[PDB]
């Protein structure tokens, strides 16, 4: 039976505007093992997005890490949009630096 | 980023006038147009495109293709004439076109092949032809002068081809389904089980399949334009097999990556 | 100077017994372009076989896709047989699963 | 608290029909080393983090193969450390008292691996293997005047070598909130290392009293707001 994916978006290293970095989209606890992941910059699709192998967790669920190279600025927004059969609509989670 | 590629081949080397050509046009690695001047062909023209007004588009662009074949013949006339003098049966090929970069600029290319080997290459920076194989200085100079004129080459690659690509991309915009994976098992060979993972319904020629044992890759294959399998309906497929011991099947999962999709199936 | 063909035989769709499908015979990486391709059902030539244009890849070697309609059964065998100057004898590749 | 586990299966190599062991080595329950002598298009030596290890791997394969020569002559076995264990079978046999616990008894007891060589492997040689197999983290704190009436403090720990970590919020040295990170709550950074995060809301003006403490392995690292 289906489980809804949890989505977390975060930088690989401590973020600094103008410094090259990696933005991660960590997608966990979903089922069935079919996911669709898109990463967005200012609402527009990022062409080169890397995905790890899908993994199985002990709680009978799957997870995967997507990421893309980026150079953060003050005004650029980043987001991860995810499609999965447990969700009627795609789910978007914006990068929040804090 | 987008690519326009012309794959040209002479059927038999008679002369610059009588030599018949097969021209295949690829947009983003997908066959889009064909002209085959082979006299024995009942359908000399071909056009692969979907959507409304597709038939009108084919009428226009196959007619445009006829003009391209004329230009290519003209530019390559002297190479064709010189190779037509060779004894026996030989194969002349060309690949050429342009690449639209995401920053709006254009990269052109033009290569010739002879008997299945690199022959000539047009140097974009130098604006001269490079002889690719081992060659005397005499033969280098010879081909540098009989190869397609540099000013004609550059106009075609820098101006004409990019305009064609732009026109093609517009007609293509009128763009389904997700990829799928199957896993089959066979008791073969004798003391083994062959696990076969197949991915179907790939929309492009890019995909990766990996066999995983306890989360760890034991076999991995990346498929590209020239290694992925055409399914025949305009979609693509891929395949990776491994051999395991009887009873081990539950330990192994196949993971497909294609576009934005990641799909996993356990054996 | 001469390149031996690679021969792959595979269904267009996931095969199921009794359900109409298409059998592909994908012949690649050969030179010279002249080649003979036959598809076989139970050892005998299948009359209506479609074939793509013969194109070529970056290393100039040629490829062509042959295919035919078929309905897979438990007992019927299928094969693709290819003749090329690079080989002494015709090469035959049987379909599996 | 640390587990070495060998999973082995008898099999024949395609060419010469002699028997080897396909061995899988699990340190702490994750696949670590693999030797498959009859691989074809896959790698015979597998390792995920070496070359020094794979060299020893070949040696422990023969050692294990030799010890089980009699019962090898579909045999599978699982053995390892931490207390040792060793089970056999064609899946039934267990190294309990220095004897093997199952006409069936007569056959298994005779062919079973020698109890002397087995005890030594489990007591000394295997722990050594497990022993053989077995920069600093950094902590950042950021603050935001948000939400209204509050300041939000966020503590992030980077460069964790393992997936275990504790982050503590302290106020003038007094623990206020705490979170211990597991698997499925720790965050992969994507470069082999892991990271974690805790946040807290305080009154405006409380910020200078607050500090974040990371406990990871033998590291105890402080960072103030």
């Amino acid at each position: 039976i289906q489980k809804t994916p949890q989505i977390q978006v975060y930088s690989r290293h401590p973020p600094e505007n103008g410094k090259p970095n990696i933005l991660n989209c960590y997608v966990t606890q979903f089922h069935p093992p079919h996911i669709e992941i898109q990463m967005l910059k200012n609402g527009k699709k990022i062409p080169k997005v890397e995905m790890s192998d899908m993994s199985f967790s002990k709680d009978w669920s799957f997870y995967i890490l997507a990421h893309t190279e980026f150079t953060p600025t003050e005004t650029d927004t980043y987001a991860c949009r995810v499609k999965h059969a447990s969700m009627a609509e795609p789910k978007t989670v914006y990068w929040d630096r804090d | 980023t987008h690519t326009l590629r012309y794959n040209v081949r002479a059927h038999s080397l008679e002369g610059s006038e009588k030599t018949q050509l097969l021209v295949l046009i690829y947009v983003d690695e997908e066959l889009f147009l064909k002209y085959n001047g082979d006299s024995r062909e009942t359908e000399p023209l071909g056009c692969w495109i979907k959507g409304h007004g597709g038939n009108e588009t084919c009428a226009r662009e196959t007619n445009n293709l006829l003009k391209v074949e004329e230009k290519l013949r003209g530019m390559m006339a002297e190479v064709i004439n010189q190779k037509s003098q060779e004894e026996g049966l030989h194969t002349l090929q060309a690949t050429l076109g342009c690449e639209l970069l995401s920053n709006g600029s254009t990269r052109g290319f033009w290569h010739l092949g002879y008997d299945g080997q690199n022959f000539l290459t047009f140097d974009q920076k130098t604006l001269t032809w490079t002889v690719d194989g081992p060659s005397t200085q005499q033969n280098k100079m010879f081909w540098k002068t009989h190869a397609p004129r540099a000013d004609l080459v550059k106009t075609f690659l820098d101006d004409i081809c990019p305009a064609h690509l732009q026109r093609y991309l517009a007609s293509l915009r009128n763009g389904t389904g997700p990829p799928m994976v199957t896993v089959t098992c066979r008791n073969y060979p004798v003391g083994r089980v062959t696990l076969t993972c197949r991915a179907f319904n790939l929309y492009t020629r890019e995909a990766t399949l990996v066999w995983l044992q306890d989360g760890k890759p034991v076999q991995q294959k990346t498929f590209r334009s020239e290694t992925i399998l055409p399914s025949g309906d305009g979609t693509y497929q891929a395949r990776v097999s491994i051999r395991v011991l009887p009873g081990q099947e539950p330990q192994f999962s196949c993971n497909l990556r294609h576009g934005n999709h990641s799909i996993m199936q356990t054996a």
